[PDB]
């Protein structure tokens, strides 16, 4: 009757009713590979040479420590 | 009316006299869904909800 | 919440319908996750095998599904306008801030679509030409989810 | 501390309640009053009634100066009672026994399938039922495990038998530890023909209802060889011959051809 | 079998292998659903004919047919829950149709003792069924599949604790029983063997 336990009625059965409880119960390598392109990208991204305000000339200048960061890593 | 009670509630005669929703391998238990949750739900937890009355909430 | 679905399954049950209907058990719906990077660069190509495409999973970071979730950062911004915001505040590179394509399963999800691709940069105008169905495939994958 | 009470540091505290109130006097001397430091009664004086302050400073200090067989009764009517060994445990914990006699209680779960004529697995899944709710009959159980082996040969054939099987059904149940099985020593000098015979039926019982290959990881694995050296001892190798053939004289063989080629290379 | 073998309340012969001597397999024993039908039309024919019987002949038909039932099955009555269900149910109503042939029906005029007193004693000493407790649970998981026990309900409300002995606490189990008869019929067989050649 309580819960889904226990008979409905003891009026139909010849028991009192009391349900109780059981207390008996018991309770990468290529990713690497990129990853030293992508720190090569980020020397190239660093370089910048936006303080000379120049162009191609500042692009030339990154590219000449762009090839000597590659040539210090390799 | 859904003939379950309260141990400190009283008790009565029912009134009224396969499901894949009890599938063990669709039901997950954690907390058992006890007396107090269908009375307080009916239409959500109780199936065949019928002469079912509501009760109030929280003055 | 309990409260509002019984309240629907009661005008279900009454007015909408006279039709008594069973009810399973309330549960509820999880996302999915990432702990640490995929280990292989894994990679598929299409039905006519010529386009190859190379990509990882790795984890996001602690603010930035939350802010895409609240829309703190847009898509609809610049993209310098962006980099400023992961800069600044989330301090990533620059390069990796201009590599970000899409958010997530839907407008402005939880998931970051960064494409640095250095040996895909020699031809990066057929990779942008690929990026919008990049992000409908990558859309669609993270709309189903595996 | 207005909302607490000054419950954690109370105005009345152990250690400086060593005068009474009724002696001790209540006066209220204000800050802003003329409050006197009285410190002329602290320092020493040179008075002439020097002898008479003494002599009233002295007469100041001066006056300041059985059960066991209605135990047997009620757990023998309540196991007879009981259907099950579930309904037989709860009983049990429903009627609250305190832990001081779970020896006996085992005591008279060994006594009452010793009067069995057969053997039950009633007992033993009550036996593993109490190792299992409850850690202090498991200890309860492995000491008297050990003091049945001390005293298997006050027993007959068929009560070794049922004990037997109390111990299987603990073992192969893992209800008790293979840990306090190192009592048994496979010494034919030491132990009794009733010994061999009880570790024959219980090792006949662990064969029957779980497997021999099952039975030898359970027997090989290194942890419990500290308990199983005992059995196995590899040394004194008329013992070890002893255990050969005993393990094979049951029906087994198997369980000793380590000792078989320890035999043979030592 | 998933997971091991199952420790089981003598309800299930562990099938034992003729050749390794091993558990092989297990063997769930339950009673058939004619027998509980047949039982109870037997307790119908004794309310039946209990018009024109007097209450120690009641008894002695009572306990016949539950000790025939009972000595039948033994241990696969364990399994069968509803048969207890019956076996109270029985109980409860041969001891009505007891309160029926006197006028009364107080249960304070009809304790246990008038019941379970022999008759040696001057009683009636009808046995002990329904003084134990029901196990109860998930009435939802109980057709699908076996969720153990969870709760226990009284037989019938009896004097306190009574602690009245069951029946099957005295019958022995069927397959101890074979066991040890397969036992004791070999070593009789050595024993005749050995009384022959020594001609002893």
């Amino acid at each position: 009757m309580y819960n889904g336990i226990g008979l409905p009625t003891p009026r139909g059965s010849g028991t009192n009713g009391y349900v109780q409880r059981n207390l008996s119960l018991v309770r990468n390598p290529d990713i690497l590979d990129h990853e030293r392109k992508r720190r090569v990208e980020l020397r190239c991204l660093e370089l910048e040479e936006m303080m000379e305000e120049q162009g191609y000339e500042e692009q030339q200048i990154q590219e000449k420590v762009a090839t000597f960061r590659l040539m210090l890593l390799e | 009316a859904l003939n379950m009670a309260i141990p400190g509630g009283p008790k009565f005669e029912p009134l009224v006299r396969w499901n894949e929703f009890n599938d063990i391998n669709k039901i997950i238990i954690r907390q058992p869904i006890r007396t107090e949750y269908k009375i307080a739900f009916p239409y959500l937890y109780n199936n065949l909800p019928h002469h079912v009355h509501l009760t109030w909430y929280h003055t | 919440g309990e409260l509002y679905l019984d309240c629907v399954m009661h005008d279900l049950r009454k007015m909408y319908s006279e039709i008594d209907i069973k009810v399973a058990d309330p549960v509820v719906t999880f996302c999915e996750t990432v702990v640490e990077t995929s280990s292989l660069k894994c990679f598929a190509e299409t039905p006519n095998k010529k386009n190859k495409i190379t990509m990882i999973a790795e984890p996001l970071e602690k603010g930035l599904a939350e802010d895409i979730e609240n829309e703190v950062v847009q898509i609809t911004w610049n993209r310098k306008k962006l980099g400023e915001f992961f800069q600044t505040k989330y301090d990533w590179d620059l390069l990796a801030a201009r590599s970000i394509w899409a958010f997530g399963p839907d407008a402005t999800g939880p998931n970051i679509l960064v494409d640095d691709t250095l040996p895909s940069e020699v031809d990066k105008a057929l990779l942008g030409s690929v990026k919008d169905s990049i992000v409908q495939g990558f859309q669609w994958g993270t709309r189903e989810g595996p | 501390v207005r909302k607490d009470g000054f419950k954690d540091h109370p105005i009345i505290l152990e250690g400086l309640d060593l005068v009474e109130e009724d002696d001790q006097f209540t006066h209220m001397l204000p800050l802003e009053d003329d409050y006197n430091p009285e410190d002329v009664l602290n320092v020493f004086k040179m008075d002439p009634n020097f002898m008479e302050n003494e002599e009233k400073y002295k007469a100041i200090k001066k006056e300041i100066l059985i059960n066991l067989v209605s135990f047997r009764r009620t757990i023998y009517l309540a196991i007879q009672s009981s259907l099950d060994f579930e309904e037989c445990a709860h009983k049990l914990l429903k009627m609250e026994f305190p832990e001081s006699q779970t020896k006996e209680l085992c005591n008279m779960i060994l006594d009452c399938c010793a009067q069995q004529r057969t053997y039950e697995k009633f007992f033993g899944l009550l036996a593993g039922r109490f190792c299992m709710l409850k850690k202090e009959y498991m200890e309860s159980f492995e000491g008297i495990f050990k003091e049945q082996y001390d005293t298997i040969h006050r027993l007959e054939t068929n009560k070794l038998r049922n004990v037997a099987k109390m111990f299987a059904h603990l073992l192969y149940t893992d209800s008790l530890p293979w840990s306090v099985l190192e009592c048994i020593k496979l010494s034919e000098e030491t132990t009794t023909s009733s010994s061999r015979i009880f570790v024959k039926i219980f090792f006949q019982e662990l064969c029957e209802y779980m497997g021999l290959p099952k039975l030898n990881a359970r027997l090989k694995d290194e942890t419990l060889q500290p308990f199983f050296e005992g059995l196995l001892p590899r040394d004194n190798p008329r013992n070890t011959r002893f255990a050969i053939n005993f393990f094979t004289s049951i029906g087994l063989g198997g369980l000793t051809d380590e000792l078989r080629e320890h035999l043979k290379n030592t | 079998t998933s997971y091991e073998e199952f420790t089981h309340k003598d309800g299930v012969w562990n099938l034992q292998n003729e050749v390794t001597k091993e558990r092989t397999a297990q063997c769930f024993l339950r009673v058939d659903d004619e027998s509980m039908q047949r039982f109870h039309n037997r307790v119908r024919q004794i309310l039946m004919a209990s018009g024109s019987t007097t209450f120690t002949k009641i008894v002695n038909k009572w306990n016949t047919a539950l000790i025939g039932l009972m000595t039948y099955f033994r241990e696969a009555v364990v399994n069968t829950q509803e048969l207890l269900d019956l076996l109270v149910k029985c109980e409860n109503k041969i001891q009505t149709r007891i309160k029926i042939g006197l006028n009364s029906k107080m249960p304070s005029r009809f304790p246990p003792v008038v019941f379970y007193t022999p008759k040696e004693l001057g009683g009636l000493g009808m046995l002990s069924m329904g003084h134990v407790l029901i196990p109860q649970s998930d009435l939802r998981w109980s057709k699908q599949t076996d969720v153990g026990i969870t709760h226990f309900r009284s037989g019938m409300s009896h004097e306190e604790d009574q602690l009245i002995p069951n029946l099957y606490r005295y019958i022995q189990p069927w397959e101890s029983e074979f066991i040890d008869s397969q036992r004791v019929w070999a070593e009789y067989a050595l024993k005749r063997q050995e009384a022959i050649a020594q001609n002893r």
